[PDB]
């Protein structure tokens, strides 16, 4: 569990839970194989050592075809079971229901992020908002990029905080203005490359979480080499309650920045799992 | 009675080496030149690694900027993969392969020296990017497409990187051509294809993989240089440019890692039966497993591209599992070789056992990485770092040192001090596990790779301290080996016999130490894959025939 | 020399099967049709192994067994002359220096240095190729 | 001195019946193996194409 | 007869092997002492243009005859100066060839004997050999 | 921290090297123990020659200790 | 003749590696052909299929003449080999001049390496093939000089054989690239 997962954080989405369980099982299999083979190595090194009595060279055997085929076929069975579980889990983690409940236009530019809230459609039918802004999108035709009315631009001094509800299906549409970046939230147990033009490059920049189980604050990082400040591009996902989420959206509608709306919704105004980085190139400055 | 000298010659007279270095077509001298220059480049790469670890010891940016740290891991990875491992492969090939097949030379002795000098000068060209005010390449060794354009990373260090790689790749292709030709049509009378040792087979398949892989990298580099200088649109994201570069680069790069893996499998398969006093187990099985690895290392290139969401996950994941099977067969054969024998842990055998342990753990980590759902979490994190450092110390460090300790008497006529060898091995083992065991955990709880700086609230300080301590243990572990080689070259214990390890198997132990020019004053009657064993112990031939089959 | 050929067309068979499987599995069940970069590289890897294996097979169809391809062979069978191996030459370092001059001239985009490196390459390759064929000086 | 004492290396390798790989040397003087000639401050040939 | 792990080869050469971790040369002297003696021998014989040789071992009886026998299997016995030392019989001998005549060894072979004795009293074999070879070399000029 | 961790990185390699050198360097090697003039010369006869200058005996000398 | 010739096998394996280099270039071309959307080649590109066919035919003829020169050199006739290889050199030079002429006419019509992706891939692939052709021409000149400077040994015949091997590889690659560019489009 805690020690056997070798450090994976407890999942916060059903896909994360399933991925973590698959990782636990795979680590069990790998460590069992390692224990067996290392026990063989230590049994051969400790015993089977040239003794003082040993006078003549041992049995000069070099071919045991039956055992060769037996240990040829065992790894095939192990990789077969691993492949079955792998394909099951990787198909589960890419389900893509055709009706999302919240849509985010994640845009990565040179060392920051920008979220969109493109289209919110609650499943209970309590809140529908259409944030798609097509005039801005057409104003620069980077047609692949997506714009929105409500945004959260990350800055050198402010970590971009994404606010989402719990128990609500969430879709992320990834776009990068300039180069490849990385969308990783270590709590989702999932990450994706944020490409310049995901469609022209035959990449699937869309992925969904069925529901974020518990609310809170979670750090996200860039996990693809992008240049100078690759380590200084973190962001944050703040999962809140659905009613608090609707209140936050309504405040953001009436011309409110992220910090002001977070303060209005009785939450910390800034990032709390990560902090902005000292612009100073080092401590010897 | 016969006359001798109290001690052999320490050093040759003045002017005894330099014109040979400039003009030699001798494959043994050229192999020594690879060994020395590759080790120097390894020291430079390790210095870069120590700089990175010292910076990553504490969450603040003590002495490195972000630009400098990116330069450092880019050039460390480039130097360690392309200026140390790939050329040390051909250094060992030049050292022993003509000896192993009973040849007087390589097929093209001048093309061999050309390969070596192309190595040296391409490596120097790629490293000379630090001389530029902008600095060396600061975009990683993988050179992903949009980040490498004339816009992003516009300096000259990246261009020098590209062209130095092109020159080194040309050298590698020429060396591979030479090795294939030499193996095909320069063997001794008795030496049939199924009587060459495992090392020769591994160099043959490695040269085939080199021919398959390095022209792809050269073409990709030339397209990149076109886009950087002529403003071409090969890798422009408007087309499928970024995925084009990913596909081309990894079609190169996974064959590259198997190119630097297989010859050291051959080295350990040579060393094990000698210090085991047994024959290599599953000789034919090892040949077929090597062939299977060589064939399968060409269609799995996109297991490095899981996070892109633009590849067929099941195809590449299944092919990766399939390629994982033969390495398991290889471990089984090596264990069978060591099983029920008479083991003495002189330094090469000890290093080979270290290889077994380290590369086994690296292979387990790689199998874990093979599943796309698990790679969806652990890619680009220090888990990948730990995995590939484990497999790389498996192949190109523990087996490189095993081979150096084994073949030092054969190439120099002097022994290496075994006490310094044991001290060096234990320092290397402890330092390596100290510096790379905790990075699995460091990547599992998310710390991505290529980060110059992190936060005190990130929670990564203790494991990074352990890693930096281990890195400096690895740094101080190089002093025993350097001192041992430097003292043993001149004042090393003389070897006046053939096969100073007693039970050598292949033909390199049928000649003197060192072998004369053209390697052979006489050839034995070759009848199996261990001709020197049957020559030196002729009473055991009927034993080996009768007892070859276990059942 | 049947073994070397046979290894090469074994590689060819596997590479062709893998290339066709990749092409079919990307034509259907992929995002944007055939991938067109792995497929091309795999097809031409098949072509590489095919060329090498075909040439070696044409050589084996036209060859009586050599000592090294013949088990139960005796060293005395292989006795005789092997051929010409260059005893020494300093042309390889000059060829490498010329190609490095060209590479530096095309890394830092300097067409004059590219042309100089190309001329030096032609000269050093001429020197390498002509080395054992230049006759005695006339005087 | 090496050229004067062993003769020019012709680049030709022979495998003797007992397995000896030898290079054919062309002596620049008489043979007894050549008698080693004495250096006279003059250039020496080292390729056989240069001797005709 | 050939030792274990040794075999006759088609060119007369004897291809022998040593045990792993065992040494092909096991002289009962320090390595650096052997290096110093090699330097002494080679530089002295370079300066004097006469091959200096050192023999250590039994001489039985009639030591002069034994040393004169040992001398003749030096590569160039005529221009050779061989110093023989027998510690079991405590006998020091110097024997030199015909072409080494009137060059300076007449007065210097007893000098080398005296030096070797004055060092052997203390109990150093190699060091006495070094001193004897240095003295004898310094006592001989070229032909 | 900066006082401590720098000390760790400086000193843990040094102490590990020290202990491993004590373990592995002070051990007996394969080189044989030097001969003592008191003990009988059991080693096989040794004939070293300078071999720098590349039958009849016309001189000699003698002595004892 | 009871053994294989290693200069030939080395040339064959290196030619296979060069085929792999052109594989990389072909992978560059095929991508961005599927991204154009069917307008391939896009305007203002209009392939001059009236000068491309003649240079292809001249290259095939040069391959035939090179094989005939190999036939000449296999029987020890250095002069016939010289004649056939000079003819092959001249016709390969004509092919290079025609390629340059088509380059000029295309660049004059707004098709350049920075101009478009089609231009980028087309000039990259065709120019690298032309560089290989120029290397082959240099090899022809060097081989003719070496045949001029020594008695025509079987080593000279081997050198001519491997130079012809390189030339055959070059024009086969050109046949494939012509079929890919001016026919498939
Ligand atoms: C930097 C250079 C600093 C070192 C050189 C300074 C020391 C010295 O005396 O120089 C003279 C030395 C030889 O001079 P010499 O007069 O011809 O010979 C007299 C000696 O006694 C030589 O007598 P010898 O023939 O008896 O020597 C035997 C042995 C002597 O070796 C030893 O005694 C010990 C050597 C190892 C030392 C420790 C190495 C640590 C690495 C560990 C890895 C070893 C793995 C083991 C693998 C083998 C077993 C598998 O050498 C060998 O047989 C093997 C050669 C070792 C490698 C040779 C150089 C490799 C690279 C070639 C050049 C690449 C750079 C070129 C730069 C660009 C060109 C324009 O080197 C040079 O003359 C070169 C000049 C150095 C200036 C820098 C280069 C100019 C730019
Ligand atoms: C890409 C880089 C292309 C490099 C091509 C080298 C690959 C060839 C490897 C297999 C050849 C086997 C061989 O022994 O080569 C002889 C020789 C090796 O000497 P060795 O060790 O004494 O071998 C003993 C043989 O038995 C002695 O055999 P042999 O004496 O009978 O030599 C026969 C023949 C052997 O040569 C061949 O195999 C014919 C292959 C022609 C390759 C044409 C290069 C195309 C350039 C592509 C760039 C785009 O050589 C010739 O007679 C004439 C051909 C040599 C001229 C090389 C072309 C000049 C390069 C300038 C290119 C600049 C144009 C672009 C601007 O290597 C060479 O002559 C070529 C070296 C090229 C340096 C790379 C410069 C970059
Ligand atoms: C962008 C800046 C850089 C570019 C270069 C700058 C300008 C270059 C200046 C070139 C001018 C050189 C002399 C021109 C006068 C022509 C001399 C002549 O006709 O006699 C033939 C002459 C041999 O005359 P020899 O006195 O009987 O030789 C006595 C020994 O038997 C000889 O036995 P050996 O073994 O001692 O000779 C070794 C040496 C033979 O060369 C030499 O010994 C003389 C040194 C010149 C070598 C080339 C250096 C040029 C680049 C540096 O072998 C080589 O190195 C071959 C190099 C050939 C390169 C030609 C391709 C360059 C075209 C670039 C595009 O051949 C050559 O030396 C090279 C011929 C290349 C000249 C091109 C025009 C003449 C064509 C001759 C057709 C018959
Ligand atoms: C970072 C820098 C890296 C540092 C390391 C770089 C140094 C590269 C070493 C060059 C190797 C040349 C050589 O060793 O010649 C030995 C040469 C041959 O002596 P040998 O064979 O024992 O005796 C002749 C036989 O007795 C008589 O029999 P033989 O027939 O064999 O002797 C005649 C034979 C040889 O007779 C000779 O002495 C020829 C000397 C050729 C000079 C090459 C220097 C250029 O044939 C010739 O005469 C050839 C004439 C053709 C010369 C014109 C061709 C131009 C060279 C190719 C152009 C490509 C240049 C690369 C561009 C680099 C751009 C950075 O004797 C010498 O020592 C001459 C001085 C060596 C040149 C030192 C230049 C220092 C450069 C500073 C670093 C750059
Ligand atoms: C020495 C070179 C070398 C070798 C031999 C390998 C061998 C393997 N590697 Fe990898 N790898 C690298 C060098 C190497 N690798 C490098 C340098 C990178 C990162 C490059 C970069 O991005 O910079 C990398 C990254 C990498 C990735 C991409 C991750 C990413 O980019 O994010 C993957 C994915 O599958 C992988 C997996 C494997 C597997 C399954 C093997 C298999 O070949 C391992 C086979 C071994 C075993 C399977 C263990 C022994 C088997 C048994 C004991 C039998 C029983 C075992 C089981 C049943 C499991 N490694
Ligand atoms: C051959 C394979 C190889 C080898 C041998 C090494 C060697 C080492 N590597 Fe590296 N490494 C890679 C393969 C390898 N590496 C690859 C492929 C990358 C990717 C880079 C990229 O992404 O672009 C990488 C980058 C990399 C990372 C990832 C960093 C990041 O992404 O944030 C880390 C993490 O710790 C690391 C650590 C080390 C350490 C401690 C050593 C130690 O083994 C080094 C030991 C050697 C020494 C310590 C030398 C000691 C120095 C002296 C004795 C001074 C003398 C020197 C001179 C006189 C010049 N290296
Ligand atoms: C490298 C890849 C090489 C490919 C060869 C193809 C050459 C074919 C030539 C293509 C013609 C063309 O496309 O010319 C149009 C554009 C102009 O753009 P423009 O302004 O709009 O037009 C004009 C209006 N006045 O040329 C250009 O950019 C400049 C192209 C110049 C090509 C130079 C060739 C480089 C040689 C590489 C040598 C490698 C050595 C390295 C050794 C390791
Ligand atoms: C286009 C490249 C030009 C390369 C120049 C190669 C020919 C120059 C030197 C060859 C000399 C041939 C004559 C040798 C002497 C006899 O005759
Ligand atoms: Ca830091
Ligand atoms: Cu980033
Ligand atoms: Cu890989
Ligand atoms: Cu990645």
């Amino acid at each position: 569990s805690d020690a056997l997962a070798l450090g994976w954080p407890t999942g916060i989405t059903p896909e994360a839970k399933l991925n973590r369980e698959l990782w636990i099982g795979s680590v069990i299999a790998s460590f069992a194989v390692g224990a067996i083979v290392w026990g063989l190595i230590f049994w051969t090194s400790a015993f089977h050592r040239k003794k003082a009595t040993d006078t003549e060279l041992p049995r000069q055997f070099g071919y045991n075809m039956p055992l060769e085929l037996t240990l040829t076929v065992i790894p095939f069975l192990i990789i077969s079971v691993l492949f079955y579980f792998t394909v099951v889990v990787q198909e589960r983690m890419m389900h893509k229901d055709p009706n999302p409940e919240v849509v985010i236009d994640v845009t990565a530019f040179q060392w920051n992020w920008k979220f969109g809230y493109q289209k919110i459609a609650f499943a209970d039918g309590s809140f529908d908002y259409d944030g798609a802004d097509p005039e801005r999108k057409e104003a620069m035709t980077r047609t692949y990029l997506n714009f929105d009315k409500i945004e959260t631009l990350g800055t050198s001094s402010e970590i971009p905080v994404l606010v989402l509800p719990a128990g609500k299906r969430i879709e992320f549409v990834l776009n990068s203005a300039d180069v490849i970046h990385g969308f990783w939230v270590p709590e989702f147990l999932f990450k994706r490359d944020v490409l310049p033009e995901p469609k022209a490059n035959n990449s699937d920049n869309v992925f969904q979480v069925s529901e974020i189980q518990q609310t809170g604050a979670f750090v996200g990082r860039c996990t693809e080499m992008c240049g100078t400040f690759h380590a200084m591009m973190n962001f944050e996902v703040r999962v809140v309650e659905p009613n608090d989420f609707k209140a936050y959206i309504d405040q953001r509608n009436a011309g409110k920045t992220n910090a002001e709306a977070l303060a209005a919704i009785n939450q910390p105004p800034l990032a709390i799992t990560t902090e902005p980085f000292e612009s100073r190139r080092g401590e010897l400055v | 009675l016969e006359a001798r000298r109290p001690f052999p010659e320490r050093m040759g007279p003045k002017g005894n080496l330099i014109y040979k270095l400039i003009t030699t077509t001798d494959h043994k001298l050229i192999g020594i030149m690879y060994c020395v220059v590759c080790f120097a480049f390894f020291l430079v790469g390790g210095l870069m690694a120590l700089f990175m670890r010292t910076e990553l010891a504490m969450p603040g940016l003590q002495f490195l900027s972000n630009e400098q740290f990116n330069q450092l891991f880019t050039m460390h990875g480039t130097v360690m993969l392309l200026f140390y491992a790939t050329p040390i492969v051909f250094g060992f090939a030049n050292l022993v392969l003509p000896l192993q097949i009973g040849a007087p030379d390589v097929a093209f002795p001048r093309l061999n020296a050309l390969s070596f000098w192309l190595f040296l000068f391409g490596a120097l060209i790629a490293i000379a990017g630090f001389i530029t005010p902008g600095g060396a390449a600061d975009f990683g060794w993988t050179a992903y497409s949009p980040l490498t354009d004339a816009i992003h990373s516009p300096g000259a260090g990246g261009d020098l990187w590209i062209m130095g790689l092109a020159v080194g790749g040309l050298g590698t292709i020429l060396g591979g051509v030479n090795m294939i030709t030499t193996v095909v049509c320069m063997r001794a009378p008795g030496m049939t294809m199924f009587r060459m040792p495992i090392f020769t087979w591994n160099i043959l398949v490695t040269s085939i993989l080199v021919l398959i892989a390095f022209p792809i990298l050269t073409a990709a580099l030339f397209g990149l240089a076109a886009d950087r200088h002529l403003g071409a649109h090969i890798y422009d994201p408007a087309n499928g440019g970024v995925l084009l570069w990913q596909h081309l680069f990894w079609f190169f790069g996974h064959p590259e890692v198997y190119i630097i893996a297989l010859p050291f499998f051959g080295i350990v398969s040579e060393i094990f039966p000698v210090f085991s006093r047994k024959p290599i187990f599953g000789y034919t099985t090892l040949i077929y497993a090597t062939l299977a690895i060589a064939a399968l290392s060409v269609a799995v290139w996109a297991h490095h591209m899981y996070a892109t969401g633009a590849v067929l996950l099941p195809f590449f994941s299944f092919m990766t599992f399939l390629i994982a099977v033969p390495t398991g067969i290889k471990f089984f054969n090596w264990i069978g070789t060591m099983w029920k024998g008479q083991l003495t842990f002189e330094t090469p055998m000890l290093f080979s056992v270290g290889f077994l342990i380290t590369f086994l753990l690296g292979g387990l980590s790689g199998v874990l990485l093979a599943s796309p759902p698990l790679d969806f979490h652990v890619t680009d994190s220090y888990f990948v770092i730990a995995h590939f450092h484990y497999v790389l110390f498996g192949t190109i460090v523990f087996a490189t040192y095993a081979g150096i300790y084994f073949w030092f008497p054969k190439m120099t006529g002097r022994l290496l001090d075994e006490r310094l060898g044991k001290l060096h091995f234990w320092l290397t083992f402890i330092g390596f596990h100290t510096t790379f065991l905790v990075q699995h955990w460091l990547g599992d709880e998310g710390m991505p790779r290529r980060y110059a700086d992190y936060l005190p609230t990130d929670g990564f300080t203790t494991l990074n301290v352990i890693s930096t301590v281990g890195a400096f243990i690895l740094g101080v572990s190089m002093l025993p080996f350097v001192w041992n080689v430097f003292k043993s070259w001149r004042y090393g214990e003389p070897v006046t016999v053939d096969d100073p390890w007693g039970y050598g198997n292949s033909l390199e132990w049928a000649t003197s130490c060192p072998p004369p020019r053209h390697n052979f004053t006489e050839l034995p009657r070759i009848r199996s894959e261990r001709p020197a064993f049957e020559l030196h112990y002729p009473h055991m031939v009927e034993r080996m025939r009768a007892e070859a089959h276990v059942g | 020399m049947h073994i070397e050929a046979r290894l090469f067309e074994i590689l060819t068979a596997f590479f062709a099967l893998a290339a066709v499987v990749y092409a079919v599995l990307t034509a259907m069940f992929a995002t944007g049709g055939v991938e067109w970069a792995g497929t091309t590289a795999l097809v031409l890897t098949t072509g590489l192994t095919l060329i090498t294996g075909t040439f070696f097979r044409f050589v084996a169809r036209r060859l009586d067994t050599r000592p090294e391809d013949y088990e139960d062979a005796e060293i005395s069978d292989g006795a005789g002359e092997l051929g010409f191996f260059a005893p020494h030459s300093w042309w390889p370092i000059l060829i490498s220096l010329s190609f490095s001059t060209a590479a530096v001239g095309a890394a830092l985009w300097l067409p004059w240095l590219i042309a100089a490196g190309v001329a030096f390459v032609i000269t050093s390759v001429c020197g390498l190729v002509f080395e054992y064929y230049w006759g005695p000086e006339k005087h | 001195r090496e050229v004067l004492e062993h003769g020019v290396e012709t680049g030709i390798i022979k495998r003797l019946p007992h397995g000896a790989y030898v290079e054919l040397h062309q002596p620049l003087g008489p043979v007894d193996h050549p008698i080693p000639l004495e250096y006279a401050g003059a250039p020496l040939p080292k390729r056989m194409n240069k001797l005709g | 007869d050939l030792p274990y792990g040794s075999a006759l080869t088609s060119s007369g050469r004897i291809s022998a092997v040593t045990e792993p971790g065992e040494l092909s040369v096991h002289y009962p002297f320090p390595t650096m002492d052997l290096v110093v003696l090699d330097d002494a021998l080679k530089y002295g014989s370079r300066a004097a243009k006469a091959r200096f040789a050192v023999y250590i071992g039994p001489l039985g009886a009639d030591t002069a005859a034994t040393a004169r026998e040992i001398l003749a299997n030096v590569p160039t016995p005529e221009n050779a100066v061989l110093l023989a030392v027998s510690p079991d019989q405590r006998a020091i001998e110097v024997v030199y060839g015909a072409d080494v005549k009137g060059r300076g060894i007449e007065s210097a072979a007893p000098l080398g004997v005296s030096a070797a004795a004055a060092s052997f009293k203390e109990g150093n074999l190699i060091d006495g050999l070094i001193s004897a070879v240095r003295v004898m070399s310094a006592g001989v000029s070229p032909a | 921290s900066t006082a401590l961790t720098h000390g760790l990185i400086g000193g843990v390699p040094l102490v590990l090297f020290a202990v491993l050198a004590l373990i592995f360097l002070t051990r007996k090697g394969p080189h044989p123990d030097t001969y003592k003039m008191s003990d009988p010369w059991t080693h096989a006869p040794i004939l070293w020659a300078a071999e720098e200058p590349r039958v009849v005996i016309g001189g000699g000398a003698s002595g004892k200790w | 003749l009871n053994r294989p010739n290693m200069v030939s096998v080395g040339t064959i394996v290196w030619l296979s590696s060069e085929l792999m280099f052109f594989a990389g270039l072909f992978a560059m071309y095929f991508t961005a052909r599927a991204q154009a959307g069917g307008a391939w080649p896009p305007e203002p590109t209009e392939l001059n299929l009236a000068l491309a066919v003649p240079v292809t035919l001249v290259l095939i003829a040069s391959s035939f003449t090179c094989q005939m020169g190999v036939f000449a050199a296999e029987r020890g006739d250095v002069f016939g080999l010289r004649r056939w290889y000079v003819i092959t050199f001249l016709m390969g030079l004509f092919f290079v001049l025609g390629q340059g002429y088509e380059y000029i006419h295309l660049v004059e019509h707004g098709t350049t390496i920075p101009g478009s992706a089609y231009g980028s891939v087309f000039y990259l692939a065709t120019g690298f093939h032309g560089l290989h052709v120029i290397g082959g021409l240099v090899a022809f000149v060097l081989l003719l000089a070496r045949t001029k400077m020594s008695k025509f040994t079987p080593a000279q015949a081997t050198a001519a054989i491997v130079v012809s091997y390189y030339w055959h590889f070059v024009d086969i690659v050109w046949i494939a690239l012509f079929a890919t560019i001016y026919f498939v489009r």
